[PDB]
RNA sequence: UUUUUUUUU
RNA sequence: AGAGGUGAAAUUCUUAGAUUUUCUGGAGACGAACAACUGCGAAAGCAUUUGUCUAAAAUACUUCCAUUAAUCAAGAACGAAAGUUAAGGGAGUGAAGACGAUCAGAUACCGUCGUAAUCUUAACCAUAAACUAUGCCGACUAGGUGUUGGAUGAAGUGCUUCCUUCAGUACCUUAUGAGAAAUCAAAGUCUUUGGGUUCU
RNA sequence: UUAUCCAUUUAUAGGGAUGAAUU
């Protein structure tokens, strides 16, 4: 249930609100602030992780460190690759804000 | 019950009143003008009736309008290709296999996967017997994930 | 033997007797120090004898000799235990048992682990032989009781923790708040143990023992 | 189709050596060369590189490991006890 | 000047151990057992040896000086047995009769949450 | 001949029950089949309980009981002179 | 003498300053099974199953030597043994002493290829005599 | 604690 | 100066301090007491805590489909323990075995030790008195005592009890019901013989 | 520990609370 909150909230915002996936998508959205919420992978090197978290509190966007390597948001959402970094463009009727 | 034991007679008992009740002054016109509105928002017909009878207070859509609910989603080309029961079963099977992909020691869980796979196969055969399901459609387990559409 | 000498033992100032008995210390000869042989040992006393009342006969206190001056050993609280005979006397058929345990942190950086027993109450109108509890409320009450115990032990010290253990003040408010969820019979804290104690601060023990 | 019903990779050994001996290296052949999972990239593609040296197909950074496995049951337990402290 | 010690009685359907130490458990004062007296390889658990193995420790305790004593009762262990042997009744009787001051009493027989299986197989003891 | 309706055990709606060991012989018996007695005893019989009372202190010390909860295998229970073989007709009534 | 007991160590230093002496073969490890109360002394259990007392200042690596389980796979053929010992020594092939002539080996000689005399030799046996089972305490299959 | 045995109708 | 052990005994450990007291760690194991003619699961089986993933069941519905159903040779999944293969682990128990006693004999029952096994992982094996010895689905036939999870109405102090009712779940009595009987509320509704079906 | 013996090195800092860094 605790991780179900994150998993289900992400899965539901994907369908309801507008969504994007990819490190290029995240950088493109977070060099303008379009990326609403930003996720950093645990497996990815801290060099990858800390600049991406850096982007967040310039952009006033919520950054979270997902414990994992390539799963769920990179496997269950719509894709089959190693995502290693996440960002959401738009939000529907989703409580992902809190 | 198809699998396991237990009768479980819990269900919904429709009233004897075939027509609409006297208080149901709400016209069948705007009663029909409330279902496709909620439908294209994105909503399963199994829950469309529930929300109509909870918020709009209009039970027995068949009684209030001389047509069935899937009939009045199906007469205007907004019904999904995959039926609701089959879609809700294949999503369960997809979750089944996503779990078993990493958790392969869940032998009871994969037994339940076998049970729901058999359910999907027989229900799909039934829907195939009717013309509303394509004969080419096969439900390959590999593409079950993309079959949700 | 004929050389071993008696050393009187002392309790912290909070206890009204401050003295329960004497230990024995062997030959004070050669390189073996008869001060660390006495030090770092455990004395198991009963609250009934230690407070001259029969009410506190169902639990016992362990005192570790922390330091020695002159000859009287001062000791210090290190563990609490209830008597297993009273525990099994309390245990009875028909009532579900509930266990709780957690690690707490005091402002003294003291690591304490306490285990708590919990029973269910038959009340008056049940008219049934059994008083079993559906496991979801066991879930909920165990979680809530662990939470409140950690909350009460986080913002207090060890000595006042003993001050509140003596009147079994921990076993009252839990019943008070459980009266609104599920009635519980007499419950208590079974055992409290020290995991890791900070470096021995001699300045923090004189003003407490005296 | 399927040329070897049971012998599998040991087909390179022909009829030589004992059946039970080839079958005892049948406990190990399916895992000495197998594509196991790396912890710095995330693809199940690691391959044997030497007797103790290991490497996947993405990271280009080698790792000390078991004789024919990336990790050994002793070494995962030993690491777990150390981590617990 | 009243002084307290602790005596551990061990009854295991054999020689009844009497182990008198100070209140810390450490630094034992006198240990007497039950086989220290009878040389017949029998009556080790019997009241015969059990109660005559206690007035001697009462006298030794008297000449040592300590008067008031607590008692801890032991019944084998967590796997062997759970009830004290015949020697415990006589051990208590002799301490009562000797005039030795007796304080608090407790049972500390080790009770396992564990279930390490005991002697003999599923068939159990056949005698 | 189906001597007992329950078959000698109290197992219903179950397939397996974790067993236990008999106290006097160690025979492995299913938990619902073993003869279980929560034994309450005096560590000292009343005759010497009076003695420990008069030789004790606090003038109000009370004897704590012994709580065993022993279990026996069926084979040794009847030999222990506790379980009655009793009669066929009255076999049914338990209490 | 810094790590707690029960931990697994490798590259042991049986005397402070040898920069690595014990527990160095692949897959081997020692376990620290005790520390002296006054420090300056600890007990370890070596891969041979023996307990050794080493001072607390001795250094070691925490972990298990890599390439573990190397002896698990069977050397299929003489070729792998040849390649293995080619980079190590001249200890292979062995050649039985009972297949040699009596001049080159006490086992050699005879018309039936047998040892002829007990193969458990004394610990005091000279260089040319220490050839069988050297000072064997027992023989035959072990029973645990 | 130990106690094996008893042609043929 | 004994300690284990036994109906006795002996094997065995013990002045280098055994057993015993207390404290500290390490190891593997199990999860008592609560714990029940109680719950879950297709069966095998499943009891420390917490978290996550996944399922199942009942209840309530004026939600949806509309026959999509039942039983099933072949064919498949799971399948106690023991056993096999290979690693890790190896406390306690302990087939083999080694001794010590009883016995006329004891290769056994009893005692001490003790390899494999028991434990973890990855594969096989597919058998158990795998037993309520009772195949599954459906209809009907009797009262009471319980008890588990809901739901309904009312009333001791928002809390808690009683009524009714579903889905389990056992028990007692009764049969102008059955059976050869033991017994069975199904093993009844069967010479007044046919609800459907699989296996033997 | 002084005889004696052993080990290590460039005989290279007195005891307690996947980037560098020399003038």
């Amino acid at each position: 249930s605790a991780g179900d909150n994150i998993n289900a909230k992400l899965q539901l915002v994907m369908k309801s609100g507008k969504y994007q996936f990819g490190r290029k998508s995240c950088l493109k959205a977070l060099r303008t602030g379009k990326g609403k919420l930003v996720i950093v992978s645990s497996n990815c090197p801290s060099i990858q992780r800390s600049v991406i978290e850096y982007y967040a509190m310039l952009s006033k966007c919520g950054v979270h460190d997902y414990h994992g390597d390539n799963n769920d948001l990179g496997t269950a959402c719509g894709k089959l690759f190693r995502i290693s970094c996440l960002v959401i463009t738009d939000v529907g009727d989703s409580d992902i804000i809190k | 019950r198809m699998y396991g034991k237990g009768k479980g007679i819990s269900s919904s008992t429709l009233p004897y009143k075939r027509k609409q009740p006297s208080w149901l002054k709400q016209k069948p016109s705007e009663i029909e003008d409330a279902i496709i509105k909620l439908a294209k928002k994105g909503q399963t017909p199994s829950q469309i009736g529930a929300t109509l009878r909870d918020n709009y207070g209009i039970p027995q859509v068949k009684s209030v309008t001389g047509n069935k609910i899937l009939r009045i989603l199906r007469a205007q080309g907004i019904a999904t290709t995959i039926p609701e029961d089959l879609y809700f079963l294949i999503k369960k099977a997809v979750s089944m296999r996503k779990h078993l992909e990493k958790n392969k020691k869940d032998k009871d869980c994969k037994f339940r996967l076998i049970l729901t796979e058999s359910k999907i196969h027989r229900i799909s055969r039934y829907y195939k017997r009717k013309k509303l399901l394509p004969s080419n459609w096969k439900y390959q387990s590999s593409t079950a994930s993309a079959l949700i559409a | 033997f004929t050389k071993k000498e008696w050393y009187d033992l002392k309790a912290p100032k909070m206890f009204l007797v401050r003295n329960f008995g004497k230990t024995l210390v062997t030959k004070t000869i050669g390189k073996k120090l008869a001060t660390d042989s006495l030090k770092g040992r455990i004395y198991e006393v009963n609250l009934a004898d230690l407070n001259n009342d029969e009410d506190q006969a169902h639990k016992k206190i362990k005192l570790s000799c922390d330091h020695i001056i002159n000859r009287d050993c001062y000791t210090d609280f290190c563990g609490l235990s209830i008597t297993r005979d009273k525990l099994c006397s309390l245990i009875r058929k028909g009532y579900t048992l509930i266990e709780g345990h957690t690690d707490v942190k005091t402002l003294d950086n003291y690591h304490l682990r306490m285990f708590c027993i919990a029973f269910t109450k038959k009340r008056q109108n049940q008219t049934k032989s059994t008083c079993y509890a559906q496991t979801s409320q066991i879930k909920k009450i165990r979680k809530k009781m662990v939470d409140i115990m950690t909350a009460e032990a986080s913002k207090v010290l060890l000595k006042d923790l003993v001050k509140k253990f003596i009147p079994e003040s921990i076993g009252k408010e839990i019943e008070k708040q459980c009266k609104k969820i599920y009635p519980l019979q007499n419950v208590l804290i079974r055992k409290v143990k020290i995991l890791k104690r900070p470096k021995l601060d001699i300045s923090k023990l004189m003003e407490l023992h005296t | 189709s399927r040329r070897t019903k049971k012998v599998g990779l040991t087909g390179k050994y022909g009829t030589r050596y004992g059946s039970s001996l080839r079958k005892q290296i049948k406990k190990i052949e399916l895992m000495q060369h197998a594509k196991y999972l790396c912890t710095f990239c995330g693809k199940t593609a690691t391959k044997r590189t030497c007797v103790g040296i290991w490497k996947c197909k993405k990271c280009k950074r080698k790792v000390c490991g078991g004789a024919w496995s990336l990790t050994t049951p002793a070494a995962v337990a030993a690491k777990s006890t150390i981590i617990r402290l | 000047e009243l002084v307290f010690g602790v005596a551990h009685i061990f009854a295991s359907f054999n020689d009844t151990f009497i182990h008198v130490t100070d209140l810390s458990g450490r630094e034992t004062l006198v240990r007497i057992t039950g086989g220290m007296k009878v040389k017949a390889d029998r009556d080790e658990s019997s009241p015969y040896a059990a109660m005559m193995a206690a007035q001697d420790v009462a006298a030794r305790l008297k000449e040592l000086g300590v008067t008031a004593i607590h008692i801890k009762l032991r019944a084998s262990g967590g796997t062997k047995s759970k009830t004290p042997g015949p020697g415990a009744q006589s051990a208590l009787r002799a301490l009562a009769r000797s005039g030795l001051k007796i304080g608090r009493i407790e049972d500390v027989t080790p009770i396992p949450t564990d279930s390490t299986r005991k002697k003999s197989g599923r068939r159990g003891r056949r005698l | 001949p189906k001597k007992r309706r329950n078959g000698g055990r109290s197992k219903h709606n179950r397939g397996h029950v974790n067993p236990l060991r008999c106290s006097n012989c160690g025979r492995c018996v299913p938990k619902d089949k073993a003869i279980k007695r929560f034994n309450i005893r005096n560590i000292v019989d009343t005759s010497a309980q009076r003695d420990i009372k008069e030789a004790s202190v606090y003038s109000t010390f009370q004897l704590p009981k012994l709580y065993i909860k022993q279990c026996y295998c069926v084979s040794c229970a009847i030999h222990s002179r506790f379980v009655r073989v009793r009669s066929r007709e009255q076999r049914r009534v338990r209490k | 003498g810094k790590m707690p007991e029960g931990t697994l160590i490798c590259n042991l230093e049986h005397r402070t300053g040898n920069r690595g002496t014990l527990v160095k073969a692949s897959g081997c490890y020692a376990t620290v099974v005790g520390q002296s109360e006054d420090g300056k002394k600890t007990k370890v259990r070596l891969p041979s199953g023996a307990k050794k007392t080493i001072d607390a200042k001795a250094r070691a690596m925490v972990g298990v030597v890599g390439a573990g389980g190397r002896i698990d796979k069977p050397i299929l053929k003489a070729g792998v043994a040849h390649h293995k010992y080619r980079v190590k020594r001249n200890c292979w092939p062995k050649v039985r002493g009972v297949a040699m002539n009596p001049v080159e080996h006490p086992h050699g000689g005879g018309n039936h290829q047998h040892i002829g005399h007990p193969s458990t030799v004394s610990r005091s046996a000279p260089a040319g005599q220490k050839v069988g089972l050297i000072a064997a305490r027992r023989t035959g299959l072990l029973r645990g």
